[PDB]
């Protein structure tokens, strides 16, 4: 059964070593040419592995590991692939010594749990009540993006948004409740929190639409205003049943089947001042059902007053090429006060990269919610673990005693790659870090380079179970 | 023979390394390769992979039978059956032993293996005061929607004593149910006297002391019950009766074999003519009629009899007996209550209803109520695991391997090697040395220390009672019974006929 | 391919002479290039040596089989057949393990010891009616005395050799016979003694009678250490400091001297001398110091007394010691002699020959060894054991006894040795035309526990009692084949890699 | 496949027996063999065919050694012994398919051969050497297969009177190599001299001084040599000299070997005869002298009288005679078929196949004679039931000695045994 595992390890090592060159902003970018003729260029490890179309069954597991890496920690998608390949490369000599993979698999899970307690003792304990370290964490993380001076203004906006939804024991917080709506026009300096809710589209631009209403109810309705498929009589009963529940806000799901609102129905809704917002995406159907606490309503009989929300003021903000509608004061005790930030800018390339920049900014802050504290990057946490495992490996006994020595050697691959991608000598820089380790420990602090602890913790945890599941498959057969 | 033996090993190799919590996993890949999945389930891998081997389809139906009983242990059935087929290669070349004789050797080894696990089996039934009290409360919950819900205390008490008092197999074959009319359900009681509807005899007494019961099936009165189509050629009317009178003289040969046994009680399914019955009066022999089928088998179980209807040799047979046969009358019908049955273990619940509708609903509800109580005997009862029970069965096989003929000597010995293969495979997936643990386990249990087992955490031999690692006893019998039936068909195969595709 | 050539290559060659075992075995033709020079024979050693073998592993088996022909010359084919069956079981132990066979080799030594003990209890002999054998032994001894100076008196010298053989009741090796020779005496004055006699009596004031004496073997120098002091730099302020260093080296010997008294022995034996101070302490502790033990006499003493020899002390109160009841010190022939008597289960004898010169002493001792070797050859000759597969199965069940207490990795090594012992009736049944699986299965079940006289009967094709038919085989052939096959299997297993020999 | 290697040798052995099967009897089919040296020889004798065939097959060469011993012991049946050997090999083919080991097959042939001899002696009529009328007609029938017919009447008492002098009683094996057939140019068949003392192969000295005759010769009167001056030196001493003694006759004269020594020449022979050796250790060796004009006379006569001495040799070692033509082989197959039920186990089935293997000899005689194969064989079992040895070959003067039929079965049991006992063969040098 070794011929099946060794073939999968060598195939996975070549993929991990290829992504290893992409670590860091100075790393080597990989090119992928699709069969359709599209060519993409970027250093993202999750994007490369997704568009590579790997036919190797075990190598496809790195996509799921990189997906959970960005979903949980939000950073280290490239580093987790390097650590996965480092354990597979060191496992080549383990099979030659006659070691069964069960001991190899059980030792990685036992070493991953002990490695967390080592990092927590060396980490600096911080609290979320202090806004000094919270602003500096998101501000320095944006130095890799086009925004520079405007990054300091968006730092406190992301801090106050997470602290409200973090609470204490909530631990993991769903990121789907945070919706970034990008629109052409405006600028970065103009921002609105709008904690109630934010839609993805504008309002009716036709004649007769009020576009603004105060003290209205918002609810999800899957119905559509269309002629029979005499016309004003059929549309009269539609608006009459809506008036019974006093619903002044109609949200129609976007569908290419039929139209949204007939022009004859706009004159009827103008007298009652009922605002209608069409072109609601299918992804926003689940989003509006959470923050607003409403329920999707398929038919007209299912429409009730108890399923309708509440809105203090619904108005259309005047802006160049934007016209964004905001809702404030949802007044829902069961639903939590999430945050939806509107992104504005003149160029289309601005609001695009700005949305991706805010994703990593919210994840790093969210890492402090689950586990407080941060550890500076640059190979410091990877080498610090190997320092404690040197004397600890002598206290073990049996086959596992040799695994602790090889586990610390595989951790040195991450700081070695960081020195290679920067042009500096690989071994020379690593020896300078271990030389001063007798005096300094964490010292990178003066350069304003900070990294959360969850990234270094999840990178070891995900890579431990990954390599564990690789050695579990000793045979590959055709099943259909 | 290669496809039925070596070809079946490759099928079992997929579930071989997946046995146990530390076992490995397998990959199921399709043409698109994006629909694949990773799981340790043995029944899913075998059914998903198309098998072009026509001999591999036999093991497919074996897993379906095991899944009906219990959803656990399906993987261990194929693995245990694969070890018996792997050793079958040496049973041909260097052995040359008939395959059915090898199968008969497994039946003798499985009989001693089940008896060895029974003495070493433990249970949580300790402190029965709390266990026996909760048995009546469970039966009361099953009385919902059933007419027996009228009285919970009296009706559930009869079901409680119908289980623990058996001291043996809990199957319904040891419980007799009688449906009668003209009474109330509250008057029902538990009686072991084996009550049946019909009576026997006319001028014979209703009390028999020191009775000897023998079970046989024959027609002693007017055979060839259908006379239509015969042609009687006789010279006179009186000469036609000569054939019937000549048959009566031949009846003494069958009666003499019965009289030499010294039995006062006879069992007959059919009727008996007056002349052979009158001869039984002088000898004091009473014949019971209308014994059906269960009445024939259940009488041999309580009295220790045999179901054979023929005599292969005089003064050699399996005879039963009972102390007192009492005949009473209740409900304007005579009843038969036996007393003093030697080693008799059974119970008979007599259901007396007011109509036919109450009898059918009470009998069907009692079978479901007794099934839950009988399930507690096979449930929660476990045995020592971690290589213990697998090695203990090897000791019982070596006992039968001592005194054996020349044909089954290598067949019984080969079965003992497959029993030690279960802890060998489990020790492989655990990451330790299987040859060292299995070898040291056999030498320890050989002389004393029958409770020892293999510890997967420490990789050594430790006491299973202190560690608290046990495995269910019902799972042990289910795998052995499934492996004995699956290997019985495969070893008899001298040729392979491909099944027709549906 | 290293072990494959020593296994598959040897089995292919071993199976050539395997079917030729026994008078009912198969035959084989040996064909040459011209094919007109060929011949047919049943000899197993001829087929192996005549067939050219390019396998370098098979050339070793030819040299091993030559030892059996030179030493004895009987059962040469049975050695190759038994050695081939050992490779069949060893091949299954390796491929399923892939561990060095030297550990498995150690398991064969423990299993072979139990097989030799099982054959001894069931062994019979033709030595019955010794009255007829004793009259022939004295007549053969007088024939050897021809041309030898011992021919002067045949009756006195042959009588001493008669009581020196039948009274042994044990090993016939010459190490149980002590030869003492002196000058200024007559050959007719020779006498027989059952004691172990030394010369050059030990000690001055030591007593001449010792009761319940114990024997310990050790090698140390307690007198005049530092033999060669030349070449070592000596820096001392005074001359007296040189002798103080030798006293400090001998002072550490007190711990080893204290362990002598802890052994519960009243007598110590040393090859070198002993200084007066450690010798004086032997009187208060009741320790006797024997000198001039040499080497030969040390080995002969430990065997008759049931002791062992060691030059170091591994640990106190652990050793194998002998004993003797009475030690008498006498003087004969103007030389001091020693007499050891009262040994536990002591079996030995001493012949004291008195010659008139040194030339007559060397010719009398050499002629005695050649005369006793011929007479002692009949001890292992004509002595047989019950055959017909019985003794072959007795060795099989004896190995199963060792399979009870055994190590984890040494169980399969010992158990596989019992499987090879059961291959002998399998081969004999196939060559005779019978069913091996039917006969061997019923043969082991009966011999398993007790009261089994059954054996292999080739006339009726079933299992019958060999004691009634009178089928026996020599005991010397049993030990010769097992000892040769055991050493033959060690040579092939101890070789991990086999380089291809140069083709001729 | 150890048994498949032996089965390949059995098929090759049956092909050789089928080739010799067509040559059985005087009406058999001849075989043309072209030697590598260019010599072309043809004949129906099975001994000459297998000798020059140069068989390279190791197992098939066993038939040559059996045919050599067949002519050396019995002297007749070298062709029939090959057919009987191939019959047991063909019957053993079905035995290997049933899982029967050849040891039982080989061991059962020993009990079957010894039983066939005891059954054959019961129907055989025991004869004695004291009757000279039976030996004359016995040797005369063997001379009917050669061109010489009317002149064979005087050759019958020549071979009879020579054996009876050296027969004595309980002689067991009688070596015919001591009887030498002298072939000289000139004379006729009716002219023959026994010269019971000894007969040499060489003439005497034709030079001057040679006495050529001496009375009371062994003080050496006559010497043998394996110079012209040496003849003149011994001529004065009255010492007869005979030189140019053949090296082949050196071993011959050392065995058989004077009152009178003389040289008698019928025509052109110039041969010396010796009579009255009277040696205690040495017996009375007789050398037969054959005279003839053409070379084809003394040649064909040599092989005819040699076979006649072998038939007489069979009667001396084993008394009794039977009728030839496969007559006794039919009754033996009938008795062994009924007696096969008295056995038990695998060996009982061998007796049934052994009886069918003995019927190939009488079947081949009916095939090579033009008669219907199966029809004549059925007539043998029918007539031999009521009568005993009555079918009529006795009126046709066909007499086969019992030792030939006995040695043919005995040598076949050892020949087939040596075949099946070979389970493999390898290069050995």
């Amino acid at each position: 059964p070794q011929e099946v595992r060794k073939a999968n390890i060598i195939a996975a090592r070549s993929v991990a070593d290829a992504i290893r060159t992409s670590l860091g902003p100075k790393g080597m970018d990989k090119m992928i040419k699709t069969s359709r003729g599209e060519i993409i260029i970027s250093n993202d490890g999750h994007t490369i592995l997704k568009q590579m179309a790997i036919l190797h069954p075990v190598a496809r597991m790195l996509v799921e590991v990189s997906a959970a890496q960005d979903s949980e920690a939000g950073d280290g998608t490239t580093s987790v692939v390097i650590l996965t390949g480092a354990l597979l490369g060191a496992a080549e000599r383990l099979l030659n010594k006659g070691i069964h993979p069960t001991i190899i698999a059980d030792s990685f899970q036992s070493a991953a749990k002990r490695s967390v307690d080592i990092l927590l003792e060396m980490c600096h304990k911080v609290s979320l009540s202090d806004r000094e370290q919270l602003v500096r964490a998101a501000s320095t993380s944006l130095s890799s993006k086009i925004v520079s001076q405007y990054s300091s203004f968006l730092a406190p906006l992301a801090v106050d948004s997470v602290l409200k939804i973090s609470d204490e024991n909530s631990k993991n917080v769903d990121l789907n409740d945070i919706r970034l709506v990008k629109k052409v026009g405006g600028t970065i300096d103009d921002t609105e929190m709008i904690d109630g809710v934010v839609l993805t589209q504008t309002a009716i631009k036709s004649a007769g639409g009020p576009t603004r209403k105060e003290k209205a109810k918002i609810g999800l309705i899957q119905f559509q205003i269309s002629p029979p498929k005499e016309e004003r009589a059929y549309l009269l009963n539609i608006c009459k049943k809506i008036k019974k529940a006093k619903c002044n806000v109609l949200l129609i799901q976007k569908s290419i089947l039929r139209d949204a609102v007939n022009d004859l129905a706009l004159h009827f809704l103008s007298k009652l001042n009922i605002m209608v917002v069409k072109d609601i995406e299918r992804e926003e159907i689940e989003f509006l059902s959470k923050g607003l606490g409403c329920k999707p309503i398929a038919d007209i009989e299912l429409f009730t007053e108890d399923r309708l929300g509440s809105a203090d003021l619904v108005e259309e903000i005047d802006s160049d090429g934007s016209k964004i509608v905001r809702v404030t004061g949802i007044r829902n005790n069961n639903a939590r006060p999430t945050v939806s930030v509107v992104i504005r800018g003149a160029n289309n390339m601005i609001i695009d990269e700005t949305e991706r920049s805010l994703h990593d900014a919210l994840c790093v802050i969210r890492c402090l919610v689950k586990e407080r504290g941060l550890i500076a990057g640059g190979g410091a946490p990877e080498i610090e673990i190997s320092r404690r495992l040197s004397k600890e490996a002598r206290s073990m006994e049996g086959v596992q005693a040799f695994i602790w020595q090889e586990f610390a050697s595989a951790l040195e691959v991450i700081p070695t790659t960081l020195a290679e991608n920067a042009g500096l000598n690989s071994i020379k820089v690593v020896t300078e870090l271990r030389s001063k380790h007798e005096n300094g420990e964490l010292n990178t602090y003066e350069e304003h380079i900070l990294q959360p602890v969850l990234v270094s913790t999840s990178a070891i945890t995900l890579a431990s179970e990954c390599v564990k599941s690789i050695l579990r498959i000793d045979d590959i057969a055709f099943s259909r | 023979r290669l496809s039925a033996f070596v070809g079946a090993i490759a099928v079992g190799d997929l579930v071989k390394s997946t046995l146990g919590p530390k076992g490995m996993d397998k990959l199921l890949q399709s043409a698109s390769s994006n629909t694949c999945m990773v799981t340790n389930d043995g029944a899913t891998i075998l059914k998903s992979i198309p098998l072009d081997n026509p001999a591999a389809k036999v093991l497919v139906n074996i897993s379906k039978v095991q899944d009906d009983e219990v959803g656990d242990g399906t993987t261990s059935v194929t693995v245990l059956s694969a070890e018996l087929l792997r050793e079958a290669e040496k049973l041909i070349d260097q052995s040359k032993i008939h395959p059915q004789t090898i199968i008969e050797g497994y039946r003798l080894a499985s009989a001693a293996a089940l008896d060895a696990l029974t003495k070493a089996a433990v249970d949580n039934s300790h402190d029965k005061t709390m266990f026996r009290e909760d048995l009546i409360h469970i039966a009361k919950t099953t009385l919902s929607s059933k007419i027996l819900s009228q009285d919970k205390d009296h009706f559930a008490e009869l079901a409680t004593n119908a289980i623990l008092r058996l001291k043996g197999s809990t199957n319904l074959e040891h419980i007799q149910i009688i449906k009668i009319l003209g009474g109330k359900l509250s008057d029902s009681f538990l009686d072991e006297g084996f009550i049946l509807a019909k009576k026997f005899g006319n001028n014979q007494p209703k009390r028999i002391e020191n009775a000897k019961i023998l079970i046989a099936n024959t027609t002693l009165d007017t055979d060839k019950v259908k006379i239509f189509g015969t042609k009687f050629k006789v010279d006179s009317t009186a000469k036609l009766a000569q054939l019937e009178k000549a048959e009566r003289e031949k009846m003494k040969n069958k009666i003499a074999k019965i009289s030499k046994f010294g039995i006062n009680t006879f069992i007959n399914r059919q009727l008996i003519y007056d002349y052979p019955e009158q001869l039984f009066t002088d000898l004091g022999i009473n014949s019971i009629e209308h014994a059906d089928f269960e009445g024939v088998e259940r009488l041999a179980l309580v009295t220790g009899g045999e179901v054979v209807s023929t005599f292969d040799e005089p003064s050699k047979c399996k005879l039963g007996e009972c102390d007192v046969i009492e005949e009473i009358m209740l409900g304007e019908q005579p009843f038969l209550k036996f007393s003093g049955c030697k080693a008799g273990e059974a119970c008979t619940i007599v259901l007396r209803g007011a109509t036919d509708q109450t009898l059918d609903e009470a009998e069907r509800s009692l079978h479901d109520a007794l099934s839950v109580l009988s399930q507690t005997t096979k449930e929660t009862r476990t045995v020592l695991g971690g290589g213990c029970a697998e090695m203990v069965m090897s000791k019982a096989v070596d006992t039968e391997a001592q005194n054996i003929d020349g044909k089954k000597s290598l067949a019984v010995e080969a079965f003992a090697r497959a029993l030690r293969q279960l802890p060998t495979i489990l020790a492989d997936n655990a990451g330790f040395d299987s040859s060292e643990l299995v070898s040291k386990l056999r030498s320890s249990i050989y002389n004393g220390i029958s409770t020892s087992g293999l510890d997967l955490n420490n990789g050594t031999i430790a006491d299973m009672r202190q560690l608290g690692i046990v495995e269910s006893y019902k799972l042990k019998r289910a795998v052995v019974s499934s492996a004995s039936e699956a290997a019985e068909v495969l070893l008899r195969v001298d040729n392979i006929i491909r099944a027709r595709p549906r």
